DNA sequence: TGAAAGTACTTGAGTAG
């Protein structure tokens, strides 16, 4: 029943995107894992629920988003499908490839269970379903470790363009005008993502409704259903229509594929949806701070964010850059990209940004130093003569460094023995242990430890030169 | 001080917005941001605005009606 | 050439799935 299932069973089979038919075949033929990556609205429910209807057993789906799981279950119930929501024939395939990825801003999971169920039914369809990007794609090929159904020219329904806030006198007014010359869903950075931006837009006469973590679930469902029937044209969301006149980002997204996913929820039919990106250097540094303190509390995150930064600052087509990022061939796309519509305008804008890049003083200098230095960034073997050698009270003080300082102290003690006739080496071992431990407890940073041991060895040399024995 | 930060008329009806009043010498201006843009607030207009304020709404402003 | 200090006002501004 690769195609004999038809729309009559659930709702679907019409070869939505002709390889959509093969999307069933890619599962029907059992071609291991097929990298299904298509623009939103592609009927992936046909791709990975038809085998769920046709599996000899179960086809457990990894759709973390419980609300998403329940919505899928009920929408398929409207299509008469034996699917059950286990969230909180089908029990609710490695679905939601962004769930196992931090780039799709969905790497917020827990154990296996559903994943464990999938590993149990590996004989049953093992599918992976908009993350086919060498960084992200190989992350799926490594972290998840599975044909690429990535769209050949991604999507030409978005008029990608980048406008810099520094160049614009009134970024709020500029985004209001851009929305005017175009429903709409807008994302941005944290620190009350919705509230302030939505208030400013509403003051601009463009009713923007907030969707934040602190908002009530009743508010969430009200704004969602209002946005469904065009009651509220503009909805602001943090990370949470076939028209979607604007998906502009006031601030940069958390991850490159995160930005792709947040801008990829437009044009269900394929109608143009503009889509614009606003970039700020201060925003770049702030998010660099955030990601660095996140990874501190891993290098792929900073590498991909730098890739995003250079993508927003490169002289070339945005679709070409995403092909470099998503691994596709040359897009060869017509007008609809900022460099495609006007290379000169993009080059002039980047040049203008480069030219315009340049108690309050305390915090200003602190932020400057942090932003300008951030971008610039073993147990004792057998017989180490150190007291509590397995300690790290002094940062970046390697045990080999401790051994070297101890050897400097030990040759100092040997010279003191040759000059003052100390007892022997057997108790000199314990004496060196005590001296090094005292120097350890009297210093905090590594340089301070080196300075203190240098001062102590200078004092030992002074005592040896004086001729008196090195007393306590 | 409490009422300056509200640019939107919530409470009661009149869901419309409130302009920014800027004084240039002897002239007032209602610089409507985007909801034309600048209108020289005529004193007859402010007279019409003020004549509608209820007694409660002016006594709370400190101005006794009588 | 060679007034100046306290209180206004007047603006833009400002953390998660
Ligand atoms: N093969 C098809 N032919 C015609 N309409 C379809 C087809 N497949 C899906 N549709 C409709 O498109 C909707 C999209 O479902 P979904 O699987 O969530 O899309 P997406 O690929 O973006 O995940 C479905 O609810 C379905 O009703």
């Amino acid at each position: 029943r690769v195609r004999s299932t038809l729309k009559k069973v659930f709702g679907f089979d019409s070869f939505k995107t002709p390889l959509q038919e093969s999307a069933t075949m890619a599962v029907v033929k059992g071609n291991k894992d097929v990298f299904v990556c298509m623009p939103t609205g592609a009927g992936k429910s046909l791709c990975y629920q038809l085998p769920a209807l046709l599996a000899k057993g179960i086809t457990i789906v990894v759709s973390p988003l419980i609300a998403l799981i329940q919505d899928q279950v009920d929408h398929l119930l409207t299509l008469k499908v034996r699917v059950s929501s286990l969230n909180s024939k089908i029990l609710y395939v490695v679905d939601e490839a962004h769930c196992v990825s931090q780039w799709g801003h969905d790497f917020r999971p827990d154990y296996l269970r559903l994943g464990a169920l999938r590993s149990r039914l590996g004989h049953a369809p093992c599918v992976a379903l908009a993350t086919a990007t060498p960084q992200v794609q190989e992350d799926v090929f490594a972290a998840l470790h599975l044909a690429i159904f990535k769209t050949p020219c991604f999507r030409a329904n978005l008029f990608y363009d980048v406008q810099f806030k520094e160049l614009i006198s009134d970024p709020y007014g500029n985004l209001k005008d851009f929305c005017l010359k175009a429903c709409g869903i807008v994302y941005c950075r944290t620190r009350e993502a919705c509230e302030q931006l939505a208030i400013e837009l509403s003051c601009r006469g463009v009713n923007a409704k907030a969707y934040h973590a602190g908002l009530k679930a009743s508010e969430r469902t009200l704004v969602q259903n209002d946005w469904m029937e065009e009651k509220v044209p503009v909805i602001v969301a943090t990370i949470s229509k076939a028209n979607v006149r604007f998906v502009a980002h006031w601030n940069i997204a958390k991850s490159m594929a995160g930005y792709y996913q947040e801008s990829g929820r437009a044009g269900r039919d394929g109608k143009p949806s503009w889509c614009r990106l606003y970039y700020s250097r201060n925003d770049r540094d702030q998010v660099s701070f955030l990601i660095r303190k996140e990874v501190a509390k891993d290098k792929a995150t900073i590498m991909a964010f730098d890739a995003l930064v250079t993508f927003c600052e490169e002289l070339g087509c945005r679709h070409a850059a995403i092909a470099k990022y998503f691994g596709d061939a040359l897009p060869a796309c017509a007008k609809g990209c900022d460099h495609c519509q006007n290379p000169t305008a993009v080059r002039r804008r980047l040049e203008a940004l480069e030219r315009s890049s340049s108690e309050a003083h305390k915090r200003e200098w602190n932020l400057f130093y942090q932003k300008q230095m951030q971008l610039r960034k073993v147990p004792p073997d057998e017989n180490c003569p150190l007291k509590e050698a397995s300690s790290r009270r002094i940062p970046r003080l390697t045990v080999k460094a401790r051994e070297h300082c101890l050897r400097l102290l030990e040759e100092a003690l040997s010279s003191n023995r040759q000059s003052t006739r100390t007892a022997d080496e057997a108790d000199l071992r314990a004496k060196a242990v005590e001296l090094e431990h005292e120097t350890f407890r009297n210093a905090k940073v590594a340089n301070l430890y080196k300075a203190s041991v240098l001062k102590k060895v200078a004092d030992i040399h002074r005592a040896s030169k004086d001729g008196q024995p090195y007393d306590m | 001080d409490l009422c300056k930060g509200k640019n939107i008329c919530e409470h009661g009806g009149c869901g419309r917005y409130q302009p920014r009043i800027r004084r240039s010498g002897l002239e007032l201006y209602a610089e409507w941001k985007h909801v034309e843009k600048k209108i020289l607030l005529s004193p007859e207009r402010v007279h019409e605005i003020f004549k509608r304020i209820s007694d409660e709404e002016c006594f709370v402003l400190g101005m006794e009606p009588r």
